[PDB]
Parts: structure tokens; sequence; C-alpha cells
């Protein structure tokens, strides 16, 4: 074996790390049990899209999913803040 | 003195039932405000009776002593229309007022 190709590096960087913050997504899905239901409804909602996003192999569902799940993630680190 | 209210955000767009928001208020030192949020929807039914600094002004204006856009008749009536009463101990003095409200509008 040598290397990868065209489509086949990108594809599969945008993959891993699209899997990797689906690893910790129960981590975050439970840390809104004592946040708001807003935090609750989004995560819900952007879980799936990151999940359905990664079977399919998609490009673009991948990379759409990714800042989908990243940005409720963040936005969860600062409404913990403010309760320490 | 000065009372503004305007978006934290000063970026970004329209926000998503349940998001936070920052809230700006540029008020005087040590004034303490009290606010409050309505959908605009319950003003579709009613619009009257609020409460708005023009109608405190008015309020203001019509609790006035004076009755005269200014001048008068005379010296006795120049402080009298500007809500004012005049006495010396050489005997000038001012009409005599003895009514709380100012002329009845006489057209």
């Amino acid at each position: 074996t040598s290397l990868p190709t065209s489509n086949e590096y990108q594809n599969e960087k945008l993959a891993n790390e699209l899997k990797s913050l689906l690893d910790e997504l129960n981590v975050n899905e439970l840390a809104t049990g004592s946040l708001n239901t807003y935090y609750k409804r989004t995560i819900k909602i952007s879980g799936q899209k990151a999940m359905y996003a990664l079977k399919s192999k998609d490009f673009k569902k991948m990379s759409e999913a990714k800042y989908q799940l990243q940005k409720i993630y963040n936005e969860i680190d600062e409404a913990l803040k403010s309760k320490y | 003195g000065s009372l503004v209210v305007k978006s934290g955000q000063s970026e970004d767009r329209q926000p998503v039932p349940g998001q936070q928001m920052t809230l700006k208020i540029e008020g005087d030192h040590g004034a303490r405000v009290v606010l409050v949020a309505v959908d605009k929807g319950v003003f579709v039914l009613n619009k009257k009776n609020k409460l708005t600094q023009s109608k405190i002004w008015d309020v203001v204006e019509k609790a006035d002593i004076g009755c005269t856009p200014g001048s008068g008749k005379d010296y006795a009536g120049v402080f009298s229309d500007a809500g004012l009463t005049f006495t010396s101990s050489s005997g000038q003095q001012t009409a005599q007022r003895a009514e709380l409200q100012c002329p009845q509008p006489a057209a």
C-alpha cells in the first residue's frame, strides 16, 4: 500500500472530526439536564444530523453537521460558566 | 436625563426561541430601572392607555400656574399672568388671585 488520493483524504478527515464530536455527544446531551430547554432542544436535533451524515459518508452533510454539532457544544460550554 | 435600551450583540441577526441575548442599558448613574416585555400582538387589540414620556410632560404643562404666553395689561398683570405675585412697601401690588385653575378658556 502507498497513499490516498483526491477524495480519499479530505473525505476521511471530515469523517474522523465528525466522529470525535459524536463520541462525546452523550456527554454534552446529558449536560443539558440542568440547563434550559433550549440547549436540550437544540442538541437532540443537531445530534441526529451528525449521525445520519456520518453513515452517509457525504462530505457535504458531514461538514454541515460538524459545525452544527460544534456550535451547540460551544453554546453549552458557555452556558455552564455562568453556573461555575 | 437619558435612558436607552439597545441590543447587547453588536452583530448578528434575529435570535431563536429559547436563545439568550445581551441587553445593553444606558441610563443615569444611581438610577433604578424597571423593565417589562410584551408581545406586540397585544397592542393590536389595544394600544391606548400606555405610558409615554410625552404624556408625562403633557400633564406637567397642564399643572402650570401661568396662564399667558407673556406680557400683560399692566405691571400687576405681567406677574400674575406669569404665575407670580408682587408686593412692595410703596403699595404697588398684583391682582388678588383666589382661583386654582387658569381662566376658563373663553375662546
